[PDB]
């Protein structure tokens, strides 16, 4: 008869939400201003700030049996619809930016982070603010999918369905797009430098999964209202999340916003060890007694920053250490994580901790402070003793973002809401183990005459024609097809951009206009590049591509890879299958290949046990093609074909792809590469290839050693610009341009499968990689560098990949160690933590000088030991020596100071010339061998360095090793600079 | 069949690699227990001809046999079950979270006397079991030795093993060059020598002693045949400054396995009886003549006095001794070796051109370039 006590207590929560959040909702737009001082509505904050209203509305709807508690449930539900619709109008008024960002992932074409709360218009310009925040649109897209799944009808028209579909392509490239992120400041420096933040990558993955086959019209919807998401981009975000975490970016060791990725609302991390490790990293490095710092060296409202300058100078970062403002917002995330994980202890430690920071206001309602700031006088005390001084609440009061999750956490912790109701798409189960899937493979024959060669080897296949009505197509065709998904001419939306399709996309069965479609996997495409013309590379790519499939399939049915055997995959004779592919095919019949369970069969058998995705946008360019589809010496010719002029690409005739045809059949790699350079054939996955290397805390440098011509990649570059940078860094030589990108695939190939070869290289310098690969193939089969240069063009992709792995793994086919020091200092290979060891030494010194270029101790305070920017500073000083072998002598010379530094209690207190320590070590290496019987002939000087050639060839350790002489000369230099020394601890 | 493989185990991650065999970690679904699976490609990517395809199977079929002949023993892995397909041969065994002894010997260049004692105590006690069952290994390299989280030795890759018929001595050359006993090469260079028996394993084990305690093989040089003459002739040296800090009980036991003549070699049963592997059992009466008591009390004094004297002798690290001779004294030499293997620990691998001795230069350049 009376209202349930749940309804009564929700009234207190209704008052809390109304008095704190819903009283600021704009009457016209439904948007929420950040505060009275900041009268604008942020896309990310508004979505987060509406969660309390959405949770309250769901909580009130649980007992909707009376008129009033139906109505307040309706108000809260439709207030959420008002905000999410109001935020839709803000973004839908910038469809030109969404369309432009899909193709060019630039900051200048990004959806604005803040809008007019009164008119849904852009308050600020495209350059007056840090606008590219892919975790703000994704927080909208994720919850839009979740709120529709909960029953909230937000999307009203099929044009908005197209807009949201086009918004998927907007957030698809989050794994390869740098953005300012959750804190609108980009990197840690706050200098307008966009970076690949795990929050943006994680948020897009969850939003993409949330929108995956989601009907925006609810249950009363159709295929026209379904948002189609490609798992290639979803799992590409995973490859970045796994590589980035527990770090938030290359510049941030950790961010408390990763709590928005590991647990709520993203659930974007599938490995529970990563979730716990990242959450505990936040615990140690960020949490104190007033919340959690956003990220180390934040200084957003620290009293040691001027509130007038929008940017921070590099030296100011060290001023923020240990006195950073602390935000209780992240403690609401830990409460929310505990409710989802089911850790009542966690929901208690962070609830009492948050209840002691909540500032009471108005009629006793709790207000969540935006941040707790150190008083200006007490900054020095927290410098010395961390996280103990009393902080004052500053910033926004209330923080409408954090306040909502506090109420949302309060609602779900007192039994007014369940994790499933706030997460109807079941993202909370992302951490549960997933068994590996059985990859179905249907080997096909392009012609009948290939079916007989396979039959003679005992391979049961159907021909390309026997599979009809099921018809196979290249992976490109599938990419063209999705270019019609989300097309709206009046809204000027052009659908999905052309993106390369991996196996996760091409292993599905496609239902286009009632005709079942299977698409050949992209790594067999031969028109794009020459990686499909090496049959030993088909197996290697196939081996990893099945391994990628089995461990990363998240769709109904089993993946189906249709593998067509082509004439190129046969032998040079033409009557026998190539042994590498021959082994690969029988490998699949036995049921195991590349770590994946392969159930070989015919494409007809796998019709019912595959992911049959209906491509409803094709249901009544590419459609026209599909409509008909449904119904003397060779080497000389290039000298001719390049002296036609620069490639005119027109008909000045009297089509090198035809000339590229025979060389693919004869498989002469030097010639075929040259055609790819002069035709500018370019791989379709270099931008994930670069990003994967980039996401593992590496800087990619492509180009020959000199700095102005060698360009560094530190931020994820889009496909066009990254390729343009490679071509411009190709200084016109087309052979290096392809080898640059060709090695880039192999570097990413080994990085994904064997991460341990790059643990000693923090900067991937592709440009010298061709050089260092040239020297070993020059010393092997001893020949000139030019012959090696012609030789390097000539190896097969598998041989090229093996030889690069021969370089990286440390396997050996002047002198032995001279070849192990020209291969150790030319790749800038340094031991693990050496950049973390220079920091310790420089604190005991004034600097480290190499060839009279100093690396001062001021750098130690300026960047952290683990900062990759510091790694650049130590690295930049170490390339002041041109010759590679001498650099490694400097490298281990640096460490003999490190090991002597630990023994020595006192500090040198002056400059140390790392170069000189080698020189007298060269001089002292000279004297001992003279005394023991060395002739002047054996001790011959290196012409440029000044080191004996035998010293280069000398082993590291031993009585007469290089680091015994350098552990010897690292003491006479300390004699003059340090008159008195004390060595302890042995 | 492969179905039988996946009905009981699920391979998660790649643990190691080989020439044609891949080691992969798996989860046993019925037991949820960690287990290692070695995945040998029988066809070997098509490089293997039908003879090698057949021979690898027969080598693998034999390989199950020895690992089926020895079971339940603490320090060799248990082949839990073996699955054979037309293209692979799966072998599931125990999971060793840590890698081979080679990887460990790379991390710690010189392996301490206490640690090596239990290491080989197992290995010699491993060797006893093989010889008592009359099975020789011929392959006792540290990469063949696997260690677990408690450092326990798990001898692995009995791929070259073969059971001698009672009183029969082999002739085939099986094994990477450094760890080959002198008569292995001699039988390779002559037909009169009628073969080698189970005493082969003794030499290979004694080689680990020089490698573990010094970080280098007893005989190593960059060309192939030159190493061989150091082996058959048997010229080894506990060189200075490296090998002088170890106790004298170490040296004699090293020579015992390293004697070039097989019959005088130190077989496994008496190998564990050398003073190094003697253990202090608390409950021993240990009765002694009055002269025996007088020694003990004198030796108990002689010990205490000794320990004070030895310690007093250790020279603290000073500036000058670093200038004159770093390697000469232990604490700085072990350090130089340690930071030697942190920079170029990737340069040590399996084979002859990648052994650990390449990282040590113990001889003048002139003598090295004498010939
Ligand atoms: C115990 C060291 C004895 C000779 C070598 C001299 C040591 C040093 C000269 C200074 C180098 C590093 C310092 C880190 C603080």
């Amino acid at each position: 008869r009376s209202r349930s006590n749940s309804g009564v207590r929700l009234d207190g929560y209704a008052r809390l939400v109304q008095q704190t959040i819903l009283c600021h909702q704009n009457p016209v737009t439904g948007l929420l201003p950040a505060s009275y001082d900041q009268k604008d509505a942020w896309v990310r904050d508004n979505v987060y700030s509406i969660l309390a209203v959405w949770g309250l509305g769901l909580a009130y709807r649980k007992n909707a049996d009376r008129d009033e508690d139906k109505a307040k449930a309706y108000e809260l539900e439709q207030s959420v619809v008002k905000l999410m619709r109001g935020l839709l109008h803000c973004m839908i008024r910038q469809v030109d930016k969404v369309e432009s960002f899909k193709y060019s992932q630039s900051t200048k074409d990004s959806l604005h982070a803040k809008y007019n709360t009164k008119t849904c218009a852009t308050v600020v310009g495209d350059d007056q603010w840090g606008h590219l925040q892919l975790d703000a649109t994704s927080v909208y897209l994720l919850f839009l999918a979740q709120m529709t799944a909960s029953g909230l009808h937000i999307i009203h028209s099929l044009d908005e369905v197209n807009f949201i579909q086009n918004l998927v392509f907007y957030i698809e490239a989050a794994y390869k797009t740098a953005d300012f992120g959750i804190w609108e400041r980009g990197d840690k420096t706050n200098q307008g430098i966009s970076e690949l933040n795990a929050s943006s990558v994680g948020m897009a993955k969850a939003a993409l999964e949330a929108l995956d086959e989601l009907d925006l019209f609810g249950v009363k919807g159709g295929p026209q209202s379904v948002i189609h998401v490609l798992a290639d981009e979803v799992q590409h975000c995973q490859s970045i999340l796994n590589s980035l975490l527990p770090r938030a970016s290359t510049s941030k060791e950790v961010d408390a916003s990763l709590l928005s990725v590991v647990s709520f609302p993203a659930f974007a991390v599938e490995d529970s060890q990563l979730v716990e490790l990242t959450k505990q990293e936040i615990i140690t490095k960020l949490q104190g007694r007033y919340g959690c710092c956003r990220f180390l060296r934040d200084g957003y409202k620290t009293p040691k920053e001027d509130p007038n300058r929008l940017y921070y100078e590099p030296a100011e970062l060290k001023l923020f250490e240990n006195i950073e403002c602390e935000w209780p917002l992240f403690w609401t995330y830990f409460i929310l994580d505990g409710v989802f994980s089911g850790n009542a202890e966690q929901v208690q430690e962070y609830k009492e901790a948050l209840e002691a920071v909540l500032i009471k206001g108005k009629n006793g309602v709790p207000l969540l402070p935006e941040l707790y700031s150190v008083p200006p006088d007490r900054v020095d005390e927290e410098y010395q003793n961390p996280h103990t001084v009393d902080r004052v609440p500053m910033g926004k009061l209330p923080h409408m973002w954090g306040q909502s999750l506090y109420i949302l956490g309060s609602l779900m912790a007192e039994g007014f809401l369940a994790p499933g109701e706030i997460d109807p798409l079941n993202r909370r189960f992302s951490t549960v183990p997933k068994p590996d899937v059985v990859v179905q493979v249907s080997i096909l024959a392009e012609t009948e005459e290939i079916k007989t060669i396979l039959k003679d080897k005992g391979i049961y296949v159907e021909t390309i024609a026997e599979v009809y009505p099921i018809r196979v197509q290249p992976a490109r065709i599938l990419s063209h097809i999705y270019s019609s998904l989300g097309c709206n001419n009046r809204m000027k939306l052009s659908g999905r951009p052309y993106r390369h399709m991996g196996v996760l996309g091409t292993s599905k069965l496609y239902d286009i206009r009632k005709t079942i479609f299977t698409f050949t996997p992209q790594f067999i495409d031969q028109q794009q590049f020459y990686l499909a013309l090496d049959n030993k590379m088909i197996v290697e790519m196939l081996r990893t591509d099945l391994s990628y499939l089995c461990s990363r399939w998240r769709m109904t049915g089993q993946p189906t890879i249709t593998f067509p055997i082509s004439h190129s995959m046969l032998d040079e004779d033409g009557t026998s299958l190539n042994s590498s592919i021959l082994a690969a095919l029988r490998k699949m019949q036995d049921g195991y290949f590349g770590g994946a369970r392969v159930q070989t069969g015919k494409l007809s058998e796998f019709l019912t046990t595959s992911c049959c995705t209906h491509l409803s946008f094709m249901d009544p360019e590419v459609a026209r093609y599909l409509d008909h589809l449904l119904a003397e010496q060779a080497d000389i010719l290039y000298m001719l074909y390049t002296m036609k002029g620069p490639d005119w690409n027109t008909e000045l005739y009297n089509l090198l792809t035809e000339l590229y045809g025979k060389v693919g059949e004869i498989r002469h790699w030097g010639l075929i590469r040259y055609i790819s350079g002069i035709l500018r054939k370019k791989v379709e996955a270099l931008d994930e290839a670069c990003t994967d290397l980039l996401s593992h805390q590496k800087h990619l440098t492509v180009g020959l050693p000199p700095e102005p011509r060698e360009k560094t990649i530190s931020a994820p570059l889009p496909y066009e610009a990254l390729t343009q940078l490679i071509d411009e860094a190709s200084e016109g030589d087309m052979s290096i341009s392809i080898l640059t990108q060709e090695i880039m695939v192999y570097l990413a190939m080994y990085m994904r499968t064997q991460p341990g070869l790059f643990a000693e290289m923090f900067r991937l310098r592709i440009g010298l990689i061709i050089q260092v690969m040239a020297t070993e193939l020059a010393h092997s089969l001893r020949c000139s560098a030019e012959e090696a240069t012609e030789g390097l063009m000539n190896l097969s992709p598998s041989a090229m990949k093996n030889l690069l792995h021969h370089i990286l793994s440390g396997k050996e086919f002047q002198g032995q160690w001279q070849r192990r020091r020209r291969l150790d200092g030319a790749l800038n290979r340094v031991p693990v933590g050496f950049y973390q060891k220079v920091w310790k030494v420089l604190q005991k010194c004034h600097g480290l000088s190499v060839e009279g270029f100093v690396l001062p101790s001021s750098t130690t305070r300026e960047m952290t030991p683990g900062e990759i920017k510091f790694s650049v500073h130590v690295e930049s000083v170490l390339n002041r020596v041109p010759q590679p072998e001498y650099r490694q002598l400097l490298v281990e010379a640096i460490l003999v100071l490190t090991m002597l530094a630990d023994i020595e209690i006192h500090s040198i207190g002056s400059i140390i010339a790392v170069e000189k320590i080698v020189h007298i070590a060269n001089d002292l290496f000279l004297q001992e061998q003279k005394t023991l019987g060395a002739d002047d002939t054996m001790l011959a000087k290196d012409p440029a360095s000044g080191i004996c050639t035998l010293l280069y060839d000398s082993a590291p350790s031993g009585r007469f090793g290089t680091m015994t002489y350098l552990s010897k000369a690292a003491a006479t230099y300390v004699q003059e600079f340090l008159p008195h020394s004390i060595c302890a601890m042995q | 069949s492969a179905q039988d493989f996946y009905e009981n185990y699920e391979p998660k991650e790649i643990l190691g690699r080989g020439v044609s065999s891949v080691v992969r970690r798996c989860i046993h679904k019925p037991t949820s227990q960690e287990y290692a699976v070695k995945v040998i490609d029988v066809t070997g990517g098509g490089s293997f001809s039908p003879e090698e395809v057949r021979e690898l199977r027969e080598a693998t079929l034999k390989e199950v046999d020895i690992l089926r002949k020895v079971s339940g023993h603490p320090n060799i892995i248990q082949l839990k079950d073996t699955y054979e397909t037309n293209t692979f041969f799966f072998l599931v065994f125990d999971l060793m979270k840590r890698g081979e002894l080679f990887d460990y010997l790379t991390e710690k260049v010189t392996l301490s006397e206490k640690e090596t004692r239990k290491i080989m105590r197992a290995l010699l006690e491993v060797i006893c079991t093989l010889h008592k069952l009359n099975i020789v290994h011929r392959d006792l390299k540290p990469e063949n030795i696997l260690l677990d989280d408690n450092m326990n030795i798990k001898l692995t890759d009995f791929g070259f093993s073969c059971q001698l018929e009672p009183g029969e001595r082999l002739r085939e050359v099986c094994g990477t060059p450094s760890y080959l006993a002198p008569e292995i090469i001699e039988c390779s260079m002559n037909e009169d020598h009628p073969g080698y028996g189970k005493e082969v394993d003794m030499w290979s084990t004694g080689v680990i002693m020089y490698t573990l305690l010094a970080g280098s093989p007893p005989f190593w040089h960059r060309k192939q045949m030159l190493m061989l003459r150091m082996i058959m002739s048997g010229n080894y040296q506990f060189g200075s400054p490296e090998w002088d800090d170890y106790s004298d009980t170490v040296k004699d036991l090293v020579s015992r396995f390293l004697v070039v003549q097989p019959q005088n070699r130190y077989t496994a049963e008496e190998a564990l009886a050398h003073p190094f592997f003697q253990q202090y059992l608390v409950e021993e009466v240990r009765h002694f003549s009055p002269r025996g008591k007088f020694k003990v009390i004198a030796l108990t004094v002689l010990a205490s006095v000794r320990i004070y004297y030895q310690y007093r002798r250790v020279k603290p690290v000073t500036r000058e001794i670093v200038i004159r001779d770093p390697y000469a004294l232990r604490p700085l030499r072990r350090l130089i070796d340690a930071y030697a293997f942190r920079i170029y620990g990737h340069w040590v691998k399996k084979g002859q051109q990648q052994n650990r001795a390449a990282l040590f230069e113990n001889t003048p350049k002139a003598v090295l370039l004498s010939l």
